[PDB]
């Protein structure tokens, strides 16, 4: 249940 | 927000358990860092329980519900430091640190302060200034109060005192400065710096 | 080995801006995010934000949105953090740190595995001033005697003090400086020496205040 893909990933690798 | 105790004491060889708590922890990994004064933090634990290469097994980490815990076994004097947990907000975006936990390793022997008091130098008096210098070292624990007197009467004006700071031998030091005109300095028979530590006082006197 | 090199201490007046640098080496710069974290004197760590050098994208903590700018230069593997409209509350040590994990669609763990040493930033209205140096002459403490140098009214930190140009190392105690209400600093350096050498060995304190580019050698003799 621990989130393994941090939301910052989507914020930062989207363009 | 992440809550951990501001402070904790333990004896050498004992085991320290630093806990950090927040509603968000069931869904977010936490990280533990050690920081020694004047140094960069050092990562101890990541993803709640994994220990990097170079970190000794004395340090371990665990998770349980809304808490995460750093455990230090066989505490040694060199584990005295601040320990910080770190996770992410309820926003799931912004990183937050706990307030940090200062770990004190008990056993340091108490020690009364040594006091050195210097009067104004000749050179300073020729420059029409006067500064008395009271230097306080080698005391433990690190709290002292400094009081200044001129001719039996307390002096509060012109006093500047540092906070206690830890020396290389793990005892503390501090200093206090009394600024005077050369006329005040020459006007009194003596001046005294009185340092109070653990209910007892050490006093030095100088005279023009 | 991963290393992060940060730019030297900064002293700024209220209202100014400061641009700090973090030069990364020992790993693939564009594979990892870089964090900035600050720590005000005596306080705890506070996260400021993160930059992804691959895509040049950023995110800052809510309290720093609008006055922080992070940028990067891949030619030199350098990250920059610019903080604007500085206030007394911005006095702190500013760290950069490499993200612990490589982030992709299958996994992204966000923490700091390697930290830079920190850049000290001090916000003050004071202006640069070299110290006035005075001898603390010994007087009357068994077989040892204390002599020193008083380093008065300088700005900013730091000053260094050596004795006899670095020859004399044993028995030297340079006290932390006091910050006076004038905004200027003073400190004292004292050296403990055998009481017999007074009159036989010479004692000179060498005060070095790089921010004002001043050095002072002061002989300390008995009175």
């Amino acid at each position: 249940k621990k989130q393994k893909v941090h939301a910052l990933f989507y914020k930062l690798d989207i363009v | 927000e992440l809550t951990q105790p501001p402070s904790m004491s333990v004896s050498p060889g004992q085991t320290a358990r630093i806990t950090c708590s927040a509603d968000v922890l069931p869904k977010q990994y936490a990280y533990w860092y050690q920081q020694k004064p004047g140094q960069a933090p050092l990562l101890l634990i990541y993803k709640d329980t994994e220990r990097p290469s170079g970190i000794p097994e004395r340090f371990s980490g665990s998770s349980s519900g809304t808490t995460v815990t750093l455990t230090i076994s066989g505490v040694q004097a060199e584990d005295e430091a601040d320990y910080y947990c770190q996770s992410t907000d309820s926003s799931d975006i912004y990183l937050v640190f706990g307030g940090g936990t200062k770990l004190t390793v008990l056993g340091q022997p108490k020690a009364a302060p040594s006091v050195t008091l210097f009067p104004p130098s000749s050179e300073e008096l020729q420059a029409n200034k006067a500064t008395l210098v009271c230097l306080i070292s080698d005391f433990y624990p690190g709290a002292v109060t400094v009081a200044w007197k001129a001719d039996s009467s307390p002096v509060k004006a012109g006093v500047e005192t540092t906070t206690p700071s830890k020396q290389s031998n793990n005892k503390y030091a501090a200093s206090s400065y009394l600024s005077l005109t050369p006329e005040q300095w020459k006007s009194h028979r003596s001046y005294s710096c009185q340092v109070t530590h653990e209910g007892s006082t050490v006093e030095k006197t100088v005279a023009p | 080995q991963v290393q992060l090199v940060q730019s030297g201490a900064e002293v700024k007046k209220p209202g100014a801006s400061v641009k700090l640098s973090c030069k990364a080496s020992g790993y693939t710069f564009t594979d990892y995010y870089i964090h900035w974290v600050r720590q005000a004197p005596g306080q705890g760590l506070e996260w400021m934000g993160i930059i992804n050098p691959r895509r040049d994208t950023t995110t800052y903590a809510q309290k720093f949105q609008g006055r922080v700018t992070m940028t990067r230069d891949t030619s030199t593997n350098t990250v920059y953090m610019e903080l604007s409209s500085l206030r007394s509350d911005d006095t702190a040590v500013y760290f950069c740190a490499k993200n612990v994990g490589f982030c992709n669609s299958d996994s992204c763990y966000v923490g700091m595995d390697v930290w830079g040493p920190g850049t000290t930033v001090t916000i003050s209205s004071a202006s640069t001033k070299g110290p006035s140096v005075f001898p603390l002459a010994p007087s009357s403490s068994g077989g040892t005697a204390a002599l020193g140098c008083l380093v008065k009214d300088y700005f900013p930190e730091p000053v260094t003090v050596s004795w006899n140009s670095g020859a004399l190392t044993s028995g030297v105690h340079t006290f932390p400086a006091v910050l006076q209400s004038s905004g200027l600093y003073s400190l004292s350096s004292v050296v403990t020496v055998p009481s017999s050498s007074l009159g036989t060995q010479t004692y000179i304190c060498n005060v070095n205040h790089k921010p004002s580019n001043t050095k002072v050698d002061k002989r300390v003799e008995p009175k």
